DNA sequence: TTAAGCAATTCGTAATCATGGTCATAG
DNA sequence: CTATGACCATGATTACGAATTGC
């Protein structure tokens, strides 16, 4: 029997915001470490790594561990009769194949429920390899999401060039092309680059922009880059967990 | 009941009384005494012990768009 | 199974013979026909089948008797143990059984129908053979019976009732199987199926379940054993598609000095026939070299291909076409002499089923999936088609001009595929007719033969919208002054609108082009409106009707009467639409404007539950845009604006579970404000109360009149002056047009009791 | 000869933002008690009743009792010419089919609007009155959103009012869930319940009752079984407007 | 085992893209 | 207590299938 409650409940409004748009159904790993899910998009383009620890939770329990099969678009309507203040408790039972959203208004006169029918889903797990990144770049959520808001008015891929002073994001199409750059500074407005080797890679504008639906996650986000593998993309969710997008690149 | 509904079906088509799909059933059996064309007093001893029920004082057809 | 009632007649005779009625209680006597009684259902089916088998008759008709009649009576023999009944052919020891089968065509489209098995005798359900050779609105006997003529639980307690209750029950059933065979002598039906079975040479089974391909086959083989050939199995799936036929950009408006139509008759055929084109003359690309002769052994096609010339060979296809076209021309020669309307059109229908025949000979080339394809041929076809209309029109604006001597250069406007729409110039229909006779016989010596070229008609004002949309009026000598209106295309001959729209299409051109008055038609199309707006129109005017289709291309795409159809109703889940048919429905007014489908409903469900109808769909969605059709190319864009504020004038005129707890605010009859009390007039609008009394009573007067004029033509059509009508004929106007008047009449009766009463009553 | 002026103009407004999705045509009664209007919406699901009292205009003025049928969406449009702090001045002639809108902007602007009236033959409805079992006073903006919520889950909503509390709740393809208010000044919720009811609601409707949330901080509901329920919102010192919905059976 | 062809116009539904009214929070 | 753009909501444009008629 599954029961988490969670007073940030905005936290969980925000994940959906930012899942359900690149994935339709999913898989959510429950078990005493806290909830997770792991899950390609539906072009097969990339990941999605979400991370929820128990920690962060105001009140975590579970009894046996769950797998539960979930329609994020489903979940997502559902979350949105969730007030930005309302205290949201995930509760299951690991015999009903339903999930429970309880949501309490701070006043406590009101209080919502809904019971969310899953889904049995064969889900194709993947399995990330561990490995090292030639480039790491962290810099204000708010500045990524935008630099690729404008680059996509040029042209549908993005070339990101990592060197040893910046980072340089550049696109090109039929009203011609243009570059953005980005330079080491010297909290969350700072830009901070990790250079061991000089990397490009090209990527598709139209993934980065689903990846920039978790800003509102987080102040600031880091991208980690390296030669022929896959871009990742992460926002940390303060003592919560993280949420990661690794996106193939373009060969 | 059920053999007091087949005695007012078989008054309502028998064609010696008159052709009544547009008024009710009492209004027909005084029309055919004032006549006296042979009225039964059995037609009439089922329209007395019951009010006003719409299964016992309506003709057959009294629903049905004609 | 409680009546059975059958009519019997020997052909050439022009009454009956025999006629015989089967009832299952004691009935009453009726004069003309014979009547038997019987107290148990066994002995019914039996007195049939012995009748049946001692009559022994060669055909046998009705009105679906396939799909309804024969399986009912064979499974009810079934389920009550009579063990002698399914014998009904003519073979002695064999038994009959229920098969089904289905036929499909881009022609006819597609149908699932049941067989039962019959040995000698003939069958012809008379609906199979007005759903394949006739395109109706409704296809019901009440319908087909008032187009070409002139027109369950009630039953059963007429039935558990008296003996003249059965009387007029076996009267009524008598009737309806009289009706199909009126049907088929009137028709022409099977005068036709013999002729249909003496030319092409196939049996007489095989007009009523297959198609064109069988008896161009037999043709082509009885052609073949003349000369020793064997035909070979070619069979491909899929070639392409080829280039039809070429049409003329038009010259759109409003034309009003004449135009001459000239075209060419039997164009494909003739192209056929005069150029030597068939299967057994097709010159290969190779086997013409390394021989040179080209002049006068073969010719050379638009699209590529060579075909050897007549002192050769002759084909196989023009000899067939030659026979299917003497038929045809004797037919025509045999309808130039019929003065009887109806029997005129039935001529025309024979001759027009000898010209499908041989135009189907040459579909039959081009068909990649049937039995013999060449489209080498077809393509053939239509490029000596192109040339020669481009050659028509050429020459007809070439010829007659300013500096040749005549009056006027012409100038073609229109042609499609076969025609030409040549517009002369003079505003004479004498002088029209004249040069355009020497036209079609002056441009028709420039071909082989039969290739001609003739006169038709000159159309005189002439109303040109689109490709494949016009109208004009009709002359086909001048001191016969006019025939008819013409309406190719347009809002008044489809079948997939409202009768109230295509009834305001042909009033509108009537007032348009034969009384030349468009303030007369403004006022027509404001008057329609108008009592649109103020809820005065039938609803028989409001019916929309789509055919039902194969059910996976329906499921591809969310539509209006697919979903009236699935959705079953509570009272029969078991009389819908099927496949092949066709839904009716009107759409009422809700607020889900994303879906047209989710607002419609049965009419004889909107009839006995009174749901309001949708007068703003009716008003911007079926009506509006075919007026802005046809009433702008007269005039400008004020045109738009004119009818547009035609509306303005008139649109400012609308007439109107919680409905139960009414308060029934009264109102004042003059200025409309509600008060307290029962009196009609307001203690402002006093002075005048005997004029606001004059005032609609003139009204009550009204619908005095139109109360009795419907009330007693049911009484005309029933029969009878002395008993009740029952006749909910859903294609009749006059049923739930004989509904609304008397509430109307209860209303308006109503509201003049507000007045005091004339006088005493009780003195 | 009726005028009548409101300083509060953006009341009007408001107003016409909520009676133009329901209803297309309706007829306004004019007389010296003040504005009403009373209409059965197009489904005919509902009815709407609108009064504005003279009293609550700065300056009302009725010779003729006289009603027009207004297009209330010509109306709407109209309306919306007007800055929310416009005065706005209703005129109309017994004798004249139009009537006039005229803003005066606060500070040297004047717009006035002459809109077309129409013939109506509305069909009129009686409210019987009646007694509730329960009436449920809350914020509007809590009503409005428990409305907006439970849309996404079915269409249709059962409003179930207890002792303790009242609750609503639907159920669809998705799941279902429920939304549960209990007793505890424009933020606290009464509620006066003589017999528990249960009642079907089609979300749809109540959604377009909402478009009147910028009328009043709350909204009273009144139920009963068996009967249209009650959902009516408070025009301080003009009126009020009411929204009668029959309940799904 | 069974079925004649192509050209063209009209209308409805879902999806794609433009634009304003609230609102939420940093100054 | 007040600017700014991010967010929700509603209306204009395009695409394609279905139906039906003219040659
Ligand atoms: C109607 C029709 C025409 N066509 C082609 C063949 C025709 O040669 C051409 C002309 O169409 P039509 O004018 O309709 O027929 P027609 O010219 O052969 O005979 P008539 O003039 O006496 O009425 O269109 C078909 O292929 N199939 C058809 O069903
Ligand atoms: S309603 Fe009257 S007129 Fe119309 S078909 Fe029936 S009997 Fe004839
Ligand atoms: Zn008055």
């Amino acid at each position: 029997m599954f029961e988490a409650r969670l007073v940030q409940g905005s936290i969980l409004k925000k994940v959906l915001e930012a899942l359900k748009d690149l994935i339709n159904e999913a898989c959510w790993d429950i078990s005493s470490s806290g909830v997770n899910l792991q899950s390609m998009d539906s072009s097969h383009v990339s990941l999605v790594q979400l991370t929820l620890r128990s920690e962060g939770f105001d009140t975590y329990r579970c009894d046996r561990n769950l797998a539960m099969g979930v329609n994020l678009t489903s979940m997502s309507k559902i979350l949105k009769c969730a007030g930005n203040e309302d205290i949201i408790t995930l509760r299951a039972e690991d015999n009903a194949d339903t999930l429970a959203l309880v949501f309490e208004a701070p006043n406590q006169e009101k209080v919502s429920d809904y019971e969310m029918k899953l889904m049995d889903l064969d889900v194709e797990q993947l399995g990330i390899p561990e490995q090292e990144y030639s480039c790491v770049v962290k810099m204000p959520s708010g500045e990524f999401a935008r630099i690729c808001r404008d680059l996509s008015h040029i042209g549908d891929a993005v070339v990101i060039s990592c060197a040893k002073d910046g980072v340089k994001f550049s696109a090109s199409g039929e009203l011609g092309n243009g570059n953005i750059k980005l330079s080491q500074t010297s909290e969350e407005e700072a830009v901070t680059i990790e250079m061991n080797e000089p990397v490009q890679l090209t990527f598709a504008l139209r993934y980065l922009n689903f990846f920039t639906k978790a800003t509102p996650l987080s102040s600031t986000v880091t991208l980690s880059m390296s030669a022929d593998v896959p871009l990742v993309v992460e926002y940390k969710i303060a003592d919560m967990g993280h949420l990661k997008y690794y996106l193939a690149p373009k060969i | 009941e059920e053999a007091e509904l087949e005695l007012l079906r078989q008054f309502d088509l028998a064609w010696q009384y008159g052709p009544c799909t547009g008024i009710t059933r009492l209004q027909r059996w005084c029309r055919a005494k004032q006549m006296g064309l042979e009225p039964p007093p059995e037609v009439w001893q089922v329209l007395k012990t019951h009010p006003g029920d719409p299964r016992f004082q309506c003709s057959l057809w009294h629903l049905y768009p004609l | 199974v409680i009546q059975i009632c059958s009519l019997g007649l020997r052909w050439g005779e022009p009454e009956p013979f025999l006629r015989l009625a089967l009832t299952l209680r004691p009935c009453a006597p009726i004069l003309g026909a014979k009547v038997q009684s019987y107290e148990k259902e066994e002995d019914l089916l039996q007195a049939w089948s012995t009748f049946i088998r001692i009559m022994d008759p060669d055909v046998i008709t009705g009105y679906n008797i396939q799909n309804f009649d024969l399986p009912y009576l064979i499974s009810r023999a079934q389920t009550l143990k009579v063990q002698t009944f399914p014998f009904l052919g003519r073979v002695a020891g064999l038994c009959s059984n229920i098969r089904d089968s289905s036929f499909q065509s881009k022609q006819t489209g597609r149908r699932d129908t049941k067989v039962v098995s019959m040995v000698g005798r003939v069958q012809m359900d008379m609906l199979q053979v007005l759903l394949r050779e006739y395109k109706l609105r409704s296809y019901t006997l009440n319908a087909v019976s008032f187009h070409f003529l002139g027109e369950h639980s009630i039953i059963t307690d007429l039935q558990n009732g008296n003996d003249q209750t059965r009387r007029r029950l076996a009267v009524y059933c008598l009737k309806d199987a009289y009706l199909p065979l009126r049907l088929l002598e009137r028709l022409m039906v099977l005068v036709n199926a013999v002729e249909m079975a003496r030319v092409t040479g196939v049996p007489l089974s095989y007009l009523l379940s297959r198609g064109q391909q069988v008896k161009v086959v037999s043709q082509l083989l009885r052609q073949a054993m003349h000369e020793g050939l064997l035909m070979p199995v070619v069979k491909s799936e899929g070639g392409e598609d080829y280039t039809g036929a070429t049409v003329i950009e038009p010259l759109k408006g409003y034309y009003d000095v004449p135009i001459a139509t000239l075209d060419f008759s039997s164009l494909y055929p003739s192209i056929m026939m005069a150029h030597n084109l068939c299967y057994t003359t097709l010159l290969r690309p190779g086997t013409a070299q390394k021989l040179g002769l080209t002049e006068d052994q073969f010719i050379r096609t638009p699209t590529g291909d060579e075909f050897v010339k007549t002192s050769v060979r002759k084909g196989l296809l023009p000899q067939i076409l030659e026979n299917l076209l003497s038929a045809r021309k004797r037919a025509k020669a045999e309808l130039a002499k019929e003065t009887d309307p109806l029997r005129r059109q039935v001529l025309d229908g024979r001759q027009l089923a000898l010209k499908v025949s041989a135009n189907s000979v040459y579909g039959f080339t081009g068909a990649q999936v049937g039995k013999l394809p060449c489209l080498e041929i077809s393509q053939s076809v239509t490029g000596f088609g192109r040339q020669m209309i481009e050659k028509t029109k050429q020459l007809v604006e070439s010829k007659y001009t300013v500096e040749n001597g005549y009056s006027t250069s012409a100038k073609v406007v229109y042609g499609d595929t076969d025609s030409v729409m040549c517009r002369f110039g003079v505003s004479s229909v004498a002088e029209a007719m004249a040069l355009g006779r020497e036209a079609a016989d002056w441009v028709s010596g420039h071909f082989p033969s039969p290739i001609r070229l003739e006169f038709e008609k000159v159309y005189f004002p002439y109303l040109l919208i689109s490709k494949k949309r016009y109208a004009g009026l009709l002359f086909s000598s001048r001191p016969d002054a006019h025939d008819r209106m013409d309406c190719k295309g347009l809002e008044a001959v489809r079948r997939d609108n409202c009768p109230l729209v295509a009834n305001l299409v042909t009033a509108s051109l009537r007032r348009l082009l034969i009384d030349r008055d468009p303030e007369g038609a403004v006022a027509h199309a404001q008057d329609v409106i108008s009592d649109l707006l103020c809820n005065r129109i039938d609803i028989s005017q409001l019916v929309i009707t789509k055919e039902l289709t194969r059910a996976a291309s329906d499921y591809a795409g969310k539509q209006a009467h697919v979903e009236l159809a699935e959705r079953m109703r509570k009272r029969d889940p078991g009389s819908a639409p099927s496949l092949g048919d066709r839904v009716p429905y009107v759409i009422i007014s809700a607020a889900k404007g994303v879906a047209a489908y989710m607002k419609s409903e049965d009419p004889l469900f909107v009839l006995e539950h009174s749901l309001p109808i949708d007068t703003q769909y009716y008003l911007e969605q079926q009506l509006a845009k075919p007026l802005l059709r046809i009433f702008e190319p007269i005039l400008g864009e004020g045109r738009a604006e004119a009818v547009l504020l035609r509306g303005d004038h008139t649109r400012c005129k609308t007439v109107l579970g919680l409905l139960a707890f009414a308060k029934r605010r009264n109102c004042c009859i003059g200025c409309r404000t509600v008060l307290s009390h029962q009196g009609a007039v307001c203690e402002f609008c006093q002075p005048r109360e005997s004029e606001l009394y004059q005032k609609e009573v003139s009204h009550l007067n009204a619908l005095e009149e139109r109360f009795s004029r419907l009330w007693t033509q049911c009484q005309r059509c029933q029969g009878s002056l002395h008993e009740d009508v029952i006749c909910t004929s859903r294609d009749c106007p006059i049923f739930y047009m004989r509904k609304k008047v008397r509430k109307d009449l209860e209303d308006q009766e109503q509201l003049l009791r507000r007045f005091g009463p004339p006088g005493p009553e009780a003195w």
